[PDB]
């Protein structure tokens, strides 16, 4: 599909992890080697040979979703360790935020791209996100801080940048299409030129004055006044 | 979860580092204090008035006390939260009390929700000697003699034990049970009760705050490990 | 044990946006300054004490309390000599501009000045010298070590004053 046909292919793997694993036991059986940790003397080589076709050509193509478990959970393991040499993002389905309601529960704080440069996404988008993490990042140092020193003695201005903490931690759920089948919300796609602009606006303060709970579950920040209109 | 749940933990742990280091400050100066408190005893107590004898009953002066530069938990929070609650049943006229704000964190309170105040004396100081506030002390006095004033006030934070220390409002200008340096002296009886009490309040605020780091931190330290 | 230094990149820093994510504590030229411009090994030589002092009491990060003492004298112009240290990708600065740039902070010219204005007054600062005052910039690209101080100092005050903070 990228080659012929040439358009944006998906392709995700389940435990890419079992993948080099798979890697040991045939090389053992083939009496290799192998590294002093187990693994083959051809880990990498042979990631490579996979990761390596996994690429933008000019037909442009492929983006790999790659789950990676490895139940010893030492990512610093040679198996993992190669993996990550081709990451280039790396998304953090969190458990917290799942039983907090955010149901892309995707950690804001955790979750990575090597293509964040304005070089990719332009000043205003990384300007915004780097705006988005300061906020999500300054809300949890106050929340240690209420933690060891109460609310008392909180800034104007710091309480009040735990107010919009709140409303980009809620603007960052949204719909699914799939799960409308059960929520049904229906579902949201949401353009990255309207999810800068608007956490561009909670972040410059345009919406202060909404409830907290009218963010959550929408798409556009057009759809979250809409909700500000309930309770 | 191996990255900013280490932030978090490194962040709290400075914290950490500086509210004990301070709370050794808080019993180290205001402790001094005491000292520099319980000398005033001695002049403090050689011991119709210009007029300083019960009169009616207009316009009143307020001096309400606070910490500028302040770290003392609730000790600052909850004299401001006196003033502004004794005067809600004093100000269904448009008088308009008029206060002495000593301390940055009172003031600041007052040229928010207007008061308004008619003195902010810049930067208490923490001896605080003899030269630092015989102007609104003087002008405090200055405004009941002629005669603004039929009643002058400080809102003391008043020290009990270093444990504790309470919002107290005495009133100073009309007297009880040439020579209101009285008056001057009881201002600073004050002033230098309201030290104590404040760090009093603030090495407590500090303990608390340090252990409340430990504790908290220990809970951090789960998500350090176990994904 | 085989180079002659190294530059360590946090990682922490990285993700803070910090650019480059350098972790100038641990990180070291062994070749040193031998290796530098006398301009440069001159203006950098205070700062690496500079920020080195802003370590330790970075940890008093939002609590700005000490009033006088080792306090916004050192903290807060610790806080300025980072923001210069920041540096967009693909932006090598000749050692020229790097050298005024740092002088400037360096020399208290930008202690007036904010902090979340740093980045810009020196952006600027430089691209008022490379129209104007090259003078002095060329006088640094010639046996580099920066002098006619004070009449560098008048220049920098020249297009000081902020009058845009």
């Amino acid at each position: 599909f990228r080659d012929r046909e040439g358009q944006d292919v998906l392709l995700f793997i389940d435990n890419i992890f079992r993948f080099t694993q798979a890697g040991s036991e045939v090389s053992a059986l083939l009496g290799r080697m192998p590294s002093a940790v187990g693994y083959q003397p051809t880990l990498a080589t042979e990631m490579g040979q996979l990761q390596e076709r996994i690429t933008s050509t000019k037909k442009g193509s492929i983006t790999s979703i790659q789950a990676i478990y490895v139940p010893a959970d030492d990512y610093t393991d040679p198996a993992p360790a190669t993996t990550f040499a081709h990451l280039d993002a790396t998304t953090n389905l969190e458990r917290k935020l799942a039983e907090m309601g955010i149901y892309p529960a995707v950690d804001p704080l955790a979750s990575t791209s090597r293509i964040l440069s304005p070089a990719v996404v332009g000043e205003e988008h990384y300007r915004v996100a780097r705006g988005v993490q300061q906020v999500l990042q300054r809300y949890n140092d106050l929340q240690d801080i209420i933690a060891i020193l109460g609310m008392d003695e909180l800034s104007d201005e710091d309480k009040l940048i735990v107010a919009r903490a709140r409303k980009i931690q809620r603007f960052l759920s949204q719909p699914f299409h799939v799960a409308e089948q059960f929520t049904g919300m229906p579902g949201k796609y949401v353009p990255v030129k309207e999810t800068v602009r608007g956490f561009k606006e909670i972040l410059e303060g345009k919406h202060d004055n909404l409830p907290e709970e009218a963010f959550y579950m929408v798409g556009t920040i057009d759809e979250a006044v809409e909700k500000a209109k309930k309770l | 979860g191996m990255r900013e749940i280490k932030r978090r933990i490194r962040s709290v742990k400075n914290t950490r580092q500086i509210t004990k280091a301070m709370k050794m400050v808080a019993a180290a100066k205001l402790r001094r204090a005491q000292e520099t408190a319980e000398n005033a005893r001695p002049y403090a107590d050689k011991i119709s008035h210009p007029m300083l004898e019960a009169r009616p009953v207009k316009k009143t002066g307020y001096m309400v006390i606070t910490s500028d530069r302040g770290l003392a938990g609730p000790y600052n929070a909850n004299i401001l939260r006196l003033v502004s609650k004794t005067i809600e049943e004093r100000h269904q006229s448009k008088d308009e009390y008029v206060i002495f704000a000593v301390g940055r964190k009172g003031r600041d309170f007052f040229k928010k929700r207007g008061y308004p105040v008619v003195e902010e004396v810049t930067g208490i100081s923490d001896t605080p000697s003899l030269t630092e506030i015989q102007d609104i002390a003087q002008s405090a006095i200055g405004m009941f003699a002629d005669e603004t004033f039929d009643k002058l006030t400080i809102f003391y934070n008043e020290f009990v034990s270093p444990i504790v220390q309470r919002p107290v409002e005495k009133q100073l200008l009309p007297l009880t049970s040439l020579l209101p340096k009285y008056a001057e002296t009881l201002i600073y009886s004050a002033l230098l009760d309201a030290k104590a009490s404040e760090f009093g309040a603030r090495m407590t605020a500090m303990g608390n705050a340090t252990d409340n780091a430990t504790e908290m931190l220990e809970t951090l330290t789960l998500q350090f490990n176990r994904a | 044990s085989i180079t002659d230094g190294q530059i360590f990149l946090e990682s922490d820093l990285f993700y803070s946006g910090v650019r480059p994510a350098v972790n100038v504590g641990i990180s070291v030229s062994r070749v040193g300054g031998a290796a530098q411009i006398k301009a440069m090994k001159k203006v950098a030589g205070t700062l690496r004490l500079d920020l080195a002092q802003y370590r330790e009491l970075q940890a008093f990060a939002q609590f700005g309390s000490d009033l006088d003492k080792a306090t916004q004298a050192k903290l807060n112009r610790g806080e300025r000599t980072v923001e210069i240290l920041k540096q967009d990708e693909h932006k090598p600065m000749p050692v020229e501009e790097q050298v005024i740039s740092i002088y400037a902070v360096t020399n208290g010219f930008m202690d007036d000045i904010p902090v979340e204005d740093v980045r810009r007054f020196e952006e600027e600062l430089l691209s008022f010298m490379r129209a104007n005052k090259d003078s002095l910039l060329d006088h640094i690209r010639q046996t580099g070590e920066l002098p006619d101080t004070k009449e560098l100092d008048a220049a920098i005050e020249e297009f000081k004053k902020g009058f845009t903070p």
